[PDB]
């Protein structure tokens, strides 16, 4: 089984943390969703190719500039996490976490994820963002930006409903393979 | 690790620590508070596993099976048995305080009502400055330990087969020496995300609400204080 290192980047709040342990643990946690999520190697045998792929999160090092970019060395594959209930948070994109993921990484593919796809239909979240002016994140919205930032793949997912979440890391996982 | 610790830390939260019938007769919010405190020391059990595996199992493995150099196991393994003091007098503190909360007669029934004064005492004065210049240091010669790693493995044959061996097991899956050296820098970041969850569940008495607002604030100062002093090196 090769070694692969997979790298999740984001804003505060787009869920990074949550699509990590519900892809580690297999479930949305039924008792207690934790805070913080270490580390995990998934064993993962996508197309016929075993793999060992060490997961990684960026949660508590947005703010700190000199400290985050240690998270980088040695990264097969970036998912580029935004928050479809959060248009603010596209907007940072590719004027914050794509001129630093290419400074880093150069080379490394990258892939565009759009999380808590479960909030397009909830009331709530058309209600709030209403008060703003704004909706959320349309799907052809997402493959613009992924589009313009060539990143190498677009994806949806939902990390309550579990629903795309196999898909992303078996998709990273032949991306991180490719030459 | 120590079995009594692994045991009383097994459970994936405390509500699934904690006998039912003793969870039963807490308010939800509560429960919301302790099973966040819970992963604050979970987490910190193993933070100071994980630097015990870099200095007893690598570390010193390496001096007592290896002909390396002098200097290079240093290289390797920054300000180790510094973090692993700063880690271990914190752990030791966390698990008293949980020992003490404990009522008679069970070793799992605990509901700790105070927090923020050990957060404080352990983010300001002297064992602050000594994190601060531990964790800047350990920061710093990261990327270096890392390339020192690598460039040993593709070169000597027997550290090569040292680390096949010593990694084997299968609970040093997630730990290698280079899992090792990540887990420890990005554990600093994860106290902000611990303490803010604590703090929203902390209401109930005005002491121990400003108590974790101010332990919060110690521990952003801190990470900055990390995060200007850093200054990467290169083989
Ligand atoms: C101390 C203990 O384990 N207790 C004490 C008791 C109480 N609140 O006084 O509550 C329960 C319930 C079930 C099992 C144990 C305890």
């Amino acid at each position: 089984a090769i070694r692969k290192k997979l790298v999740i980047v984001g804003d505060g709040a787009c869920g990074k943390t949550c699509l990590l342990i519900v892809f580690s643990k297999d479930q949305f946690p039924e008792v207690y969703v934790p805070t913080v999520f270490e580390n995990y190697v998934a064993d993962i045998e996508v197309d016929g190719k075993q793999v060992e792929l060490a997961l990684w999160d960026t949660a508590g090092q947005e703010d700190y500039d000199r400290l985050r970019p240690l998270s980088y060395p040695d990264t097969d594959v970036i998912l580029m996490c935004f928050s479809i209930d959060s248009p603010d948070s596209l907007e940072n994109i590719p004027e914050k976490w794509t001129p630093e993921v290419k400074h880093f990484c150069p080379n490394v593919p990258i892939i565009l994820v759009g999380n808590k796809k479960d909030l397009r239909n909830d009331e709530h979240t058309r209600r709030e963002l209403a008060k703003m002016k704004q909706e959320p994140v349309k799907p052809e919205e997402g493959r613009d930006m992924a589009n313009r930032i060539g990143a190498f793949g677009y994806m949806e997912c939902s990390a309550k409903t579990k629903d795309g979440v196999r898909e992303v890391f078996e998709m990273a996982t032949r991306a991180a393979l490719q030459a | 690790s120590m079995e009594m610790d692994e045991k009383d830390f097994a459970a994936d939260s405390w509500s699934l620590a904690v006998d039912s019938s003793f969870l039963q007769q807490h308010k939800k919010e509560v429960m919301k508070q302790q099973d966040v405190i819970y992963e604050l020391i979970q987490t910190e059990l193993h933070h100071v596993r994980t630097l015990k595996i870099m200095t007893r199992l690598f570390r010193t493995g390496m001096l007592e099976e290896l002909h390396l150099e002098p200097g290079v196991v240093q290289g390797l393994f920054p300000c180790v048995d510094e973090l692993s003091d700063i880690h271990t007098r914190f752990l030791s503190q966390l698990l008293e305080r949980r020992r003490q909360a404990l009522c008679p007669g069970s070793t799992r029934n605990f509901v700790i009502h105070r927090l923020g004064d050990l957060l404080i005492s352990q983010f300001s004065g002297p064992s602050a400055e000594q994190m601060c210049k531990t964790y800047s240091e350990f920061c710093s010669r990261h990327s270096k330990a890392l390339k020192l790693y690598k460039e040993l493995y593709a070169r000597d044959k027997r550290f090569q087969q040292f680390i096949r061996k010593v990694t084997r097991p299968a609970v040093l899956k997630r730990h290698g020496v280079q899992e090792c050296i990540l887990l420890v820098t990005q554990r600093i970041t994860k106290y902000p995300l611990l303490i803010s969850r604590i703090l929203q569940h902390s209401h109930g008495i005005e002491e121990e609400r400003q108590d974790l607002t101010t332990a919060l604030g110690l521990v952003k100062e801190l990470l900055s204080n990390v995060d200007e002093g850093i200054y990467q090196l290169e083989k």
